[PDB]
């Protein structure tokens, strides 16, 4: 499922903004 | 509404042309706890000792800001926040600087981060998502009328107040611009296609981010995700979005109009502007006036134990606030 793939990803935590 | 905006722009402009400076000091506050962190700064719960009033204080390390080349962006955040006023924007109460740091003292939002609640709950119902989305729409209507672009919309930057209403925070990437700007700004998952295509972009990127936000709130995950940024940027340009089957027809329609790569067909950026959004079917039950007036019943009320409570935030390792005997980047932040 898409949910499972998300939760298994390394991007489920607070996401840092990109500066440069 | 036009009457309101005209008045809002007058007050805004006055403050923009004549910004306030050093309206407080660090030792007048009691540092209580770190509420959150990021890039080169942290936000702590603080108590104004003489009054007992609690506030949220963002502390930036001047040298860190310079290192990350955020000098101009920081000055932008300071000048814009002291000049704006809207019920869904966090109000800058005091600001000052010392030899080492920059300080922003703002109204504390005890309810916690939207990011927290959404991850814990899984996903918000459409009516729950709609309630927050409406506050953002009105906030973007306000900000844009002032030629301001927010550029960092995401669950992480939206806090819930005591009434369960939204408080947009972190204006580190906000800028007042007429025309196009170029800074590759934001958070990967919420970047509009134009931001990665170096042709410049305008206020329309905020509307795309709204589409990402509504999507993530209603689904529990972003429309475009992958292990690393580069993977994400590619999905955003493929202009293809998959919707969960529990998404209503009106919601999928709004989203197709929001996550529109073609800037001439994206909602919020058309002839009728923000109204193409306010009048869309998905917002038929939304009483825009009532929301602005904060009289709509919030779907979630994160009650808490008296003032100063931090139960809705996580725990972070505390660190002392260092202030050298030597003034640092004095010239660089002279106008702060
Ligand atoms: C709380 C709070 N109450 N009143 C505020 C006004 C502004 C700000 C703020 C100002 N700069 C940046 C920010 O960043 C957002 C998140 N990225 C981090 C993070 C996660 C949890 C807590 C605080 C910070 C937030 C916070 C509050």
């Amino acid at each position: 499922t898409t949910y499972a793939d998300f939760i298994a990803s390394g991007r489920t935590g607070r996401r840092n903004a990109i500066h440069d | 509404v036009k009457e309101f905006l005209a008045k809002a722009k007058e007050d805004f402009l006055k403050k923009w042309e004549n910004p306030a400076q050093n309206t407080a000091h660090l030792d007048q506050f009691e540092r209580i706890k770190t509420l959150g962190t990021g890039s080169f700064g942290r936000v702590m719960l603080v108590k104004h000792m003489e009054t007992g009033n609690h506030y949220a204080m963002k502390i930036l390390d001047k040298q860190k800001v310079v290192k990350l080349k955020q000098i101009e962006h920081t000055l932008n955040e300071k000048r814009i926040l002291q000049a704006v006023n809207f019920p869904f924007l966090v109000k800058l109460e005091f600001s000052f600087k010392d030899n080492s740091n920059l300080y922003m003292v703002m109204e504390y939002v005890p309810g916690g981060e939207m990011f927290s609640h959404l991850r814990r709950i899984g996903r918000f119902s459409e009516p729950h998502a709609r309630f927050y989305a409406a506050q953002i729409v009105l906030t973007f209507e306000y900000l844009h009328s002032l030629d301001l672009i927010y550029r960092d919309l995401k669950p992480e930057n939206l806090l819930i107040d005591q009434q369960g209403y939204i408080q947009v925070t972190d204006f580190g990437f906000a800028k007042r611009v007429k025309g196009r700007t170029w800074t590759l700004c934001g958070t990967p998952e919420y970047l509009a296609p134009e931001i990665i295509l170096s042709k410049g972009y305008n206020k329309a990127v905020d509307w795309w981010a709204l589409g990402v936000l509504i999507y993530e709130m209603a689904a529990g995950y972003p429309p475009f995700f992958a292990d690393q940024p580069i993977q994400i940027y590619e999905k955003i340009v493929s202009g293809k979005v998959r919707f969960p089957s529990h998404f209503s027809s009106d919601l999928k329609d709004l989203l197709r109009n929001l996550l529109q790569v073609d800037l001439t067909k994206r909602f919020g950026n058309l002839k009728d502007g923000v109204n193409d959004i306010k009048n869309h079917k998905w917002f038929a039950t939304t009483d825009w006036i009532a929301i602005y007036q904060r009289k709509v019943e919030a779907p979630f009320i994160p009650k808490f134990k008296g003032p100063g409570d931090t139960s809705n935030f996580d725990d972070y390792e505390e660190e002392e606030i260092r202030v050298s005997i030597n003034e640092k980047c004095g010239k660089e932040f002279s106008e702060f």
